[PDB]
């Protein structure tokens, strides 16, 4: 497995008119899956990270938007990165997106981090495009290899004991951080409970406490929940993704929670910007925006 | 069913209910200005 060769070929199409494919060999991709999976299992399921760090939300197979973000923020290892999940589905190049991300995780395991999103789950990505892309360009056995790798992704991260990061949000079952550490891998995403919620929940302005989620899974949670949570755990900010927002990032509960969404013009159905959030060594956060076409 | 599949299923079921019984025995700011990556759009 020649990792630098793989990364070279993945980056080769930078500047090519968006949409040009990179076709690695099946063994190369299987190698990326198996090695990154080993690394995920060797590192905590609740990551504890230090700034400076750049944080990205949903990418959803928009490979060329990923390259634009890296181009501006600096290609690993120029800057440290944390991604909040949802690498595949919806977009046209899930494969190039997840391969490059896994390659960087393997090459720079202490400086590059990936959380699990609700689309890193076979029953979701079976339906929303990743299975189809694998079947078309490779075979469904490779898809099952991806699933085994996704099943080992870490679930949340705390940056400098102040920013709690996860893909979806809070859970009525989340009483102590140690509970996240009890989650066992490899695992699929259950249809309820703490793990489900961390990947599926949403904030909601009109709910006091916990409410029903129109998604038909998990919950919504209000500003008061966010406040009591931050106070109890001595945190300053929840940073999550999972929902498309017009300006790429969007605050909630007077800046106690931010939503990050990094895929501009999502699905070619929305006119949203994408955003990445940079956190410097003092924990001063700034936003870098990819405006829609 | 493979062993990996068996383990994954066992873990998935365990992960549905993580007990709250877990007994052992710098400040964030925001810059004023957003940076635009692709102003030519
Ligand atoms: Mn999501
Ligand atoms: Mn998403």
């Amino acid at each position: 497995l020649n990792l630098d060769s793989i990364i070279g070929r993945l980056l080769e199409v930078q500047g090519s008119r968006p949409g040009k494919n990179v076709q690695l060999t099946e063994n190369e991709i299987r190698g990326l899956c198996l090695k990154s999976r080993e690394i995920f299992l060797s590192q905590p399921i609740l990551l504890e990270l230090e700034a400076p760090l750049k944080i990205c939300g949903d990418i959803h197979g928009q490979y060329y938007d990923l390259l634009r973000l890296f181009e501006y923020g600096g290609f690993p290892p120029e800057s440290n990165y944390l991604f909040l999940g949802d690498y595949v589905d919806r977009g046209k190049q899930s494969l190039e997106t997840i391969c490059l991300l896994l390659a960087y995780k393997i090459k720079y395991p202490e400086n590059f981090f990936l959380l699990r999103g609700n689309h890193e789950c076979a029953s979701i990505n079976r339906i929303y495009g990743f299975y189809d892309e694998c079947k078309r360009r490779y075979n469904i056995k490779l898809w099952k290899t991806f699933t085994d790798c996704f099943n080992c992704l870490p679930i949340a991260a705390i940056v400098d004991e102040k920013i709690f990061c996860c893909h979806g949000g809070l859970s009525p079952d989340l009483q102590s951080m140690e509970q996240i550490r009890r989650i066992m891998r490899p695992t699929d995403v259950p249809d309820q409970g703490l793990l489900c919620d961390l990947l599926w929940s949403d904030p909601d302005k009109d709910v006091q406490g916990w409410g029903e989620n129109d998604r038909g899974v998990s919950f919504t949670f209000g500003a008061e929940v966010v406040a009591k949570f931050l106070h109890k755990h001595d945190l300053d900010l929840i940073c999550r993704a999972h929902q498309v927002v017009e300006d790429g990032y969007e605050f909630f509960a007077k800046r106690q929670l931010v939503t990050l969404f990094s895929a501009p013009n999502y699905c070619g159905e929305f006119d949203n910007a994408g955003a990445m959030m940079s956190v410097d060594e003092t924990l001063m956060c700034s936003f870098q925006i990819l405006k829609p076409a | 069913e493979t062993e990996l599949d068996n383990l994954t299923e066992f873990n998935t079921a365990h992960n549905k209910r993580i007990s709250t019984l877990t007994i052992e025995e710098s400040r964030v700011t925001f810059s004023e200005d957003d940076e635009i990556i692709n102003p030519e759009d």
